């Protein structure tokens, strides 16, 4: 099993938010914890994809774009996970150092996101998603949202995703399963967006609001964000909306 | 620039 090696041998490790436990919770901490959180994450995600089976294949110019674009649902489903399989989705384990219960869901003023992300670890579980499932879904979300007008090279792209989905059928009452995995896949997308929104509004305040964004969470923000909030950029959709 | 930097240093 060359496919399931590979993605088992190249998934990232622990990543520690570099949060400060002792101060009390407050919307700017918390925020900017989870903003350096991010950058930490983007470097493991960058060095994973670029790490993963026929990533290569695709022109470098899309390399870069679908890393840009997918960050944020590969980050979620992540954590979804490490929420799962850490604390039983009780709370959300954005780092071992950064965990959200209630009362941070409510003092970062997202709690609506966080039960939505809540919800999808607690799927983890309903659901009974094996280790292998997780891998082979969460490689597939790196190829699930793209421009409406397409990438630099449309073709290398589309036979990516498609060997990337014969994968996920191959680890797979398999039709029943199916269905149920392309669903969850689909349900991050939302939940991405919510956040999508949430960050970039926050981005252009974030002088006003004490929050601070690192370097690259900024220019991503700014830069490619608003492409999938101006409609530019959609996510790929199993089932119809 | 500062995502490309990263991608192409590894
Ligand atoms: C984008 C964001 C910082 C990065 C966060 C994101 C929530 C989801 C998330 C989960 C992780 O495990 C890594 C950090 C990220 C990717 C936050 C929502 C608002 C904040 O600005």
């Amino acid at each position: 099993p060359i496919f399931l090696n590979v993605l088992e041998a190249i998934e990232p490790g622990v990543v520690c938010a570099g949060h400060d436990n002792n101060q009390p919770d407050s919307f700017a901490a918390l925020l900017s914890s989870l903003n350096e959180l991010g950058e930490r994450q983007l470097v493991h995600v960058v060095k994973w994809a670029k790490a993963l089976p026929g990533f290569r294949n695709l022109h470098v110019d899309d390399q870069m774009a679908v890393i840009q674009y997918s960050w944020m649902g590969l980050m979620v489903f992540a954590m979804g996970w490490r929420s799962f399989t850490n604390v039983n989705s009780r709370m959300l384990y954005f780092a071992p150092d950064l965990v959200f219960n209630e009362y941070r869901m409510h003092k970062s003023r997202m709690y609506s996101q966080c039960v939505r992300m809540r919800h999808l670890s607690q799927e983890f579980g309903w659901l009974q998603i094996t280790p292998q499932e997780f891998l082979c879904m969460k490689a597939l979300l790196l190829f699930s949202i793209i421009p409406v007008d397409g990438l630099k090279n449309q073709k290398f792209f589309d036979e990516l995703r498609m060997n990337y989905i014969k994968e996920l059928d191959r680890i797979i009452s398999c039709s029943r399963r199916f269905y149920q995995l392309t669903k969850l896949l689909d349900s991050v997308q939302p939940i991405a967006r919510e956040l999508h929104q949430f960050t970039f509004d926050l981005l252009i305040k974030s002088h006003m609001v004490s929050v601070d964004f690192p370097e690259m969470m900024a220019e991503i923000i700014s830069v490619q964000v608003p492409k999938i909030l101006s409609g530019k950029v959609k996510p790929i959709y199993f089932h119809t909306q | 620039g500062a995502f490309q930097n990263l991608f192409q240093s590894v």
